[PDB]
DNA sequence: AAACAGGGAAGTAG
DNA sequence: AATGCCGCAGTCGGCCGACCTG
DNA sequence: AAACAGGGAAGTAG
DNA sequence: CAGGTCGGCCGACTGCGGCACTCGAGCTACTTCCCTGTTT
DNA sequence: AATGCCGCAGTCGGCCGACCTG
């Protein structure tokens, strides 16, 4: 039966069902034997699997990216630093773009942010040259290059310039700006101090409060790399699509989907 | 088409009016209205009133002009004053070619607040409180040049008013007349993507709308995800 | 209290969380506020509004496109025409494309299909022109044209498009074959009489069976017309995203999503 | 048709009026102000 | 530990408060590395700021320098300009801003640009209010003239690397710095001060002690606890550590 | 001398 | 080194207070 | 006569 | 031995993503290596 | 005239039959 379903498969590249219907078998047979066909298509649908790393305090990981503002002209290189945990951005338009120009980038966070410990971007050429590493390596900050062709890697930053490229559309159809400076810092007055989120804690609020939650819940994890569901863990931080717990044995804690958590009682 | 040339030497009517009478192309009409020489909630409800001058006239240059702010019908008259019994007779006229109004708003002139209109008003039980009225006077000043041998005032101001009522047309067909005695939505490009509006919502149902466009000839059909309203 | 927050957002054009905050307001107020705003931008993520008609019998409704499969060389301009409700799919790869070629597959698949009540397809020129429209009206088949630019009104042949896709790239990669017109013909066979459903019914015997269901539920329905919540109604069809309601008063069936369907007990 | 339209600016529960289309969830009322229509969510719609 | 200290002195020029805060440093220790450089001899925030227009020889072209004090805690923002003329100063004031927020008053001097129309039209459109202070009393103009000798200070003391691409970039190192890196005497950073944590107790705060060196290091703030295990989130970790219950010790 | 039949141009959808 | 997201907006639903009623 | 410093080319990421 | 328990299995369901007439050209920016003018 | 979808595949869960047990 078995042997028939694959030559059959084999022959014609039917679907699941058919074979299950026509020869019998159990879904499972018949699944794996679509599965097992070289021919077959790979499953480009896939579900959600990573999640991109956060830091549990603020002024510990920071993302940054570039984008392009057409309405500035010689100004569009736009440069965008976010910090990861409470959502706090820094926006500059500075003409052109190079190594200096990152440099400038960098000075004008700090002074606006603060030290950041950890630093990830893209692998934009301009964050690879040994003088921005040095710079790096000088202030004792820790750079991730990232996988290339993966913006979902720099997903927080990207989705930054989302919401900035947003404001700064709404502010320019509410007036009139002397300069693309005086624009951008009023977006990013409103999107800092004045966006406040549904928690009602503004972004400055939440980048330079103190740190305060509940007693963390306990939840089911299931390990993706041992793949069986251990726990309880404490779960550090939640959100839409993320979670962060941390194990007693475990060295650092575990980032994974929303999907892998499961409440325990 | 050649009936509305013609037609244009006659009245001189808009381009729209000309295509909508005649079912000729909007090019057309244009082509033709610029070879011209002469041409370079519910209604009776809110009134605006108002007189201008218009010194080509002579002695009856004082023209009363009432318009509906609904349906934009015009009536006018020219007097030989802005007096109370010329306001007054203006009044019954205005009533005559349109209706009745249930509120009139007009300036301060005083013979518009003098005490005969208030009990005028009073009596036809009509209650008594300004840029469309002033570009219907625009209008009408427009329409009385490019209508220059009339035997009257009287009579250049009737056809005038004609043409402008029941001639004279906006984009959905239907003129003043109809308007007189018969909302906004954003919606999404779908060919280029960028949002237009606000345009009038002509008919919706079942998945999709029809949105007319004031710079458009043609309606525009598009799908219901892209229809968000404009409330203002 | 109102006319500050209407300022407040002229000003700076916030959130409505921040205005509910600050200014101590309800939150549909303050959504109401952030909607009347000119500057604001549209909401271009609208959910699930419009379902394409489906035809309640076979061969009352099709849909038809074209498509471009490169590896076929000069026959790349291929037909397709599917039945909406059965799901029945036939195809042809054609040199060129025009009212010729558009007449012939139109005989091809009624050769293969049979009469169809109504022909739904884009509005390419190609269906437009008197030639066409002269053919079907001497046919007694009624056209749709749709609105241009508007693939979700084909969306039931862009996604046999899909399936045809994959199924001629599993086949090509199966083995070989003579002409395009032979693999062509081998992924309709296995389509239409192989690749079965999960309900044990192959698409040729749904488009050739005789039709029948248990009693339709009866369901809450939301008529988007009114805006007001009217029942119960009797369902004749649902899927996934679809309801098909037949209250006793319409004229006609009317299609609305799944989420205007509610069950009624 | 008279419909109990919210005048969810101030919650208060202003009418009758007429009603002058509908669709997307939306009710387009058109209040004694003839200056503009509104459109409502029919949430905050009652027949009368 | 020192020669840590020495870099971060070398590369910042702050005072040795910050350093003995950030390095746990012995006062002597940290006062003796500052001078071993060659060249180191209102009640709530956000309510009261100031304005003042100064000029700086080493910038040459950009020589105009607005400075923003909020008089509470004294987080101070600059920026170089071409001019003083009125569209300068109201960039000034949208990036004074987009620095720290809305203030409640903003006391400047009596410059035509701050007292012309336009300036005051803006500050009345966002709810600001604008307090000339005619009276030229030295005390908000000396508090204001006090952190202008701070910023000049900074940059000389930052201008050792002419490595400085433009002022613009020097200018924000030398704010970065000041804000971010100077402490008060009471172990507070000038963005802390501002931005207003710093009012009661309201987490349990434990003191660690490490495993690695066998030395108590702390005492930092708990995250949680169970099973004999404690999550201590150090400050300067990159991640929370946990920590047996055996080695922890509470702290009030 | 206005009209009829290619040919080209223009517009629109795919 | 090396991993989707989160704001806009519509919606479900439970909690609390004013209103109808046996 | 092999080596050092522009200049160009080539490769890679955005 | 009949009731509670666990394993196999299929109904129902949802995450997702490309179908849309098709694809490339181009610029900035950086590092690394070879050709060639210039050196000791 | 004039409107998203549906297959691939992982997953939840209840039903039925074999196995453990007081
Ligand atoms: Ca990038
Ligand atoms: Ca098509
Ligand atoms: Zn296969
Ligand atoms: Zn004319
Ligand atoms: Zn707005
Ligand atoms: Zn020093």
């Amino acid at each position: 039966a078995l042997e028939s379903a694959q030559e059959s498969h084999a022959l014609h590249h039917q679907n699941a069902a058919a074979l299950r219907f026509q020869f019998h078998i159990t879904r499972e047979q018949a699944r794996e034997i679509v599965k097992l066909c070289p021919n077959c298509p790979d499953w480009g649908h896939a579900p959600q699997l990573g999640v991109n790393p956060r830091g549990l305090k603020p002024r510990v990981l920071w993302q940054m990216d570039v984008t392009h503002v057409s309405e500035f002209g010689k100004l569009k290189y736009v440069h965008v630093t976010v910090d990861t945990y409470s959502h706090f951005t820094f926006a500059t338009a500075r003409t052109g773009e190079a190594t200096k120009d990152v440099l400038q980038h960098l000075a004008q966070s700090f002074a606006y942010m603060g030290i950041p410990q950890k630093i990830k971007t893209d692998n934009a050429p301009a964050y690879v040259s040994r003088s921005i590493q040095e710079f790096l390596a000088r202030w004792k900050i820790s750079h991730v290059t990232g996988i290339p062709y993966n913006p979902q890697g720099q997903a927080i930053v990207e989705r930054t310039h989302q919401n900035i490229k947003a404001q700064l559309n709404k502010l320019q159809k509410a007036g009139k700006y002397y300069t693309p400076h005086h624009l951008l810092a009023h977006a990013l007055f409103v999107l800092n101090h004045v966006n406040m989120d549904n928690q009602g804690h503004t972004a400055a609020e939440r980048h330079w409060g103190p740190i305060s939650a509940d007693p963390k819940p306990m939840v089911m994890w299931k390990d993706l790399l041992t793949g069986s569901w251990k726990g309880p863990d404490v779960l550090i931080t939640a959100g839409r699509g993320y979670a962060c717990v941390f194990p007693q044995d475990a060295e650092s804690p575990i980032w994974v989907p929303d999907r892998f958590i499961r409440p325990f009682t | 088409l050649e009936s509305a040339q013609e037609s244009h030497a006659l009245h001189h009517q808009n381009a729209a009016a000309l295509r909508f009478q005649f079912h000729i192309t909007r090019e057309q009409a244009r082509e033709i209205v610029k070879l011209c020489p002469n041409c370079p909630l519910k209604p009776r409800v809110l009134w605006q009133m108002d007189v201008t001058h218009v010194s080509e006239f002579g002695k009856l240059k004082y023209v009363h002009v009432t318009v509906d702010t609904y349906s934009h019908f015009t009536f006018a008259t020219a007097r030989t004053g802005e007096a109370t019994k010329d306001v007054l007779q203006h009044l019954a006229q205005s009533f005559a070619y349109m209706g009745i109004p249930q509120k009139i708003k007009t300036d301060n002139a005083p013979a518009y607040v003098s005490r005969s209109i208030q009990e005028f008003l009073a009596r036809w039980k009509i209650s008594h409180v300004q840029a469309i009225v002033e570009r219907t006077h625009q209008n009408i000043k427009a329409q009385l040049n490019k209508l220059q041998k009339y035997y009257t005032p009287h009579h250049l101001l009737a056809h005038a008013l004609f043409v402008l009522n029941h001639v004279n047309m906006d984009n959905q067909g239907h003129t003043a007349a109809e308007r007189h005695w018969g909302p906004m939505v954003m919606w999404k490009d779908l060919l280029t993507g960028s949002w237009k509006g606000p345009d009038v919502l002509i008919t919706a149902g079942r998945g999709y709308a029809c949105v007319f466009p004031q710079d458009a000839e043609s309606p525009i059909w598009v799908p219901d995800r892209f229809i968000r309203p404009f409330t203002e």
